[PDB]
């Protein structure tokens, strides 16, 4: 038999213990639908989260969306995660892509076409300079991050 | 341009973390914010390279019978008549050098000497003898093929420094040139301010205040578009925009890959 | 809040030491220089 | 175990979860066992990396497989070369003296 060469053991300290997990998160609500794990390896990071991302709201990149040159549309792929793509051309994104898989495919096609390009940047200094209500400015919060710890339990 | 993020945590939560796990959570939250910032910076650089990089398998680098920008390992024109993988793989290496030659053609300073590629591309590169031989294939040995020990996979032929982009959206590879001076890079990051911490409390409820701010700036070599004997009005910005650099940077070319 | 301000990533305004705020800037200093290579 | 031969480890013309040595897509156009069998080794490394990626820890460092898979591995040159096929001598294929074939 193969005793343990391909398996961990952790027999006991006491019987039927528990394991904890630390997940780094962002978006101001650690436990929520739509919440994102900051360092999850299968998804890309929001490269502009602290930057231009924080500075504004972006149109979603979704089926039937009309691409406006120079703007940035956003998405999140089923794998590879965060998407920020600058519009290089005046095209639409497959109005029939009601299937998230189809939407991801159309986005990829537009990227292959050079229609959509990966982009990241910080924000203008003056935007940053007057965040948090400074000098009478409004609607200017900083983006936030943190962590949560959760767990799972066993029996023998 | 600048960046700003906060922790915005409650003291009671920190107190419980001490009680349960021995955690203060101050350093932990700070570390997360700083980590994210450093991550965002490195991505920005990579993304601008791809943004500004030209199309490989295009123009002087395109065989007329192909698809203008994608290398399909199953397509006879791209694989240059090659049979199965032991020959098809070699065909990509060929195309890479052709592109590296084009890089020198446009930069005037040297041939491409570094590649950023997907993990699948590297797995292929690492599976073959890249030198001149009759055929090649086996288990990868040539490069690290992982994504957790390093980002630097190894060097093709002792010539190109190959790194892995674990966040590539599908699968593509960029080849480019970095000369001995920093100004010979084409693309560059020029930091001014990094990771300045902010601290305090908010009297509304006196909960803790914590966060970071930065400011850097990036740029483009004055001759990077390599297609002009003069800039408009003798005065320009070295900063990217669509007009300034999308698909125009002489120091790099990229293609999509299929059939791996 | 007192504002230093910035530029619009406008090369003219940068060269000119202008601002969106109240700071009077000196102007950009140096990032070195380049020249075309001769061939070979 | 997750279903392999899938996702970013699957080519467009294949079957999702199975590697068929008679299938020209799966064997990447190969003909002749000395070149065809080798295609699996390629697939294994691809999946080993996907593991590192998914876990954020490290790539595959072991394989457990049917005797028939092992016979294939044992009978070919798994190193990087032109082609090679012969007797299954690279790794143990036994049951009596082991459960461990060797290191691929």
């Amino acid at each position: 038999l193969i005793a343990f060469d391909i398996c961990g053991v952790q027999p006991m300290n006491s019987p039927t213990g528990q394991v904890f997990a630390l997940r780094a998160v962002y978006g101001k609500d650690p436990v929520a639908a739509g919440a994102k794990e900051a360092f999850h390896p299968m998804y890309g990071p929001d490269a502009m989260f602290s930057g231009q991302g924080a500075a504004k709201k972006f149109p979603a990149l979704a089926a039937s969306t009309q691409t406006t040159v120079g703007d940035i549309y956003t998405h999140f792929f089923q794998e590879t995660g965060t998407v920020y793509l600058q519009a290089s051309v005046q095209v639409t994104i497959d109005a029939g892509a009601t299937d998230a898989a189809k939407l991801d495919a159309e986005i990829k096609k537009q990227m292959e076409a050079g229609a959509l390009v990966e982009i990241a940047e910080g924000m203008a200094t003056s935007i940053a300079e007057l965040q948090e209500g400074f000098n009478g400015s409004t609607d200017n919060p900083w983006n936030e991050m943190g962590f949560r710890i959760d767990k799972q339990v066993i029996e023998a | 341009k600048s960046r700003q993020l906060k922790a915005a945590y409650s003291i009671e939560l920190a107190q419980d973390l001490r009680a349960v796990h021995g955690m203060d959570a101050d350093a932990e939250l700070s570390g997360i914010l700083a980590t994210e910032i450093m991550l965002e910076i490195n991505r920005e650089v990579v993304d601008w390279i791809n943004y500004s990089a030209q199309v490989g398998k295009s123009g002087m680098t395109l065989t007329p019978g192909s698809k203008a920008g994608v290398f399909d390992f199953q397509d006879p024109i791209d694989i240059r008549g090659a049979r199965w993988a032991g020959e098809s793989f070699k065909a990509l290496l060929f195309q890479i050098d052709k592109e590296a030659v084009e890089i020198a053609r446009q930069t005037g300073r040297g041939e491409g000497n570094f590649i950023i590629a997907s993990r699948n591309v590297v797995n292929v590169l690492a599976s073959v003898d890249t030198g001149i031989s009759y055929a090649a294939q086996g288990l990868a040995t040539g490069f690290s093929t992982d994504t957790t020990k390093s980002v630097f996979a190894g060097v093709l032929g002792g010539k190109y420094r190959v790194y892995i982009d674990q966040y590539a959206k599908q699968d593509y590879f960029t080849v480019g040139y970095k000369g001995p001076n920093e100004m010979d890079a084409g693309i560059y990051y020029a930091p001014y301010v990094a990771l300045t911490p902010l601290r305090g409390s908010d009297p509304k409820n006196f909960q803790p205040v914590m966060g970071f701010k930065t400011r850097y700036g990036i740029g483009i070599n004055p001759f990077a578009e390599s297609a002009a004997q003069a800039p408009a009005s003798r005065i320009q910005s070295g900063m990217p925009s669509i007009l300034n650099s999308l698909g125009k940077n002489a120091y790099f070319r990229r293609v999509y890959v299929k059939g791996i | 809040a007192e504002i230093g301000g910035d530029h619009g990533y406008n090369a003219t305004n940068i060269a000119a030491g202008q601002t969106s705020g109240a700071v009077t800037q000196i102007g950009p200093a140096v990032m070195g220089m380049v020249r075309r290579a001769i061939p070979n």
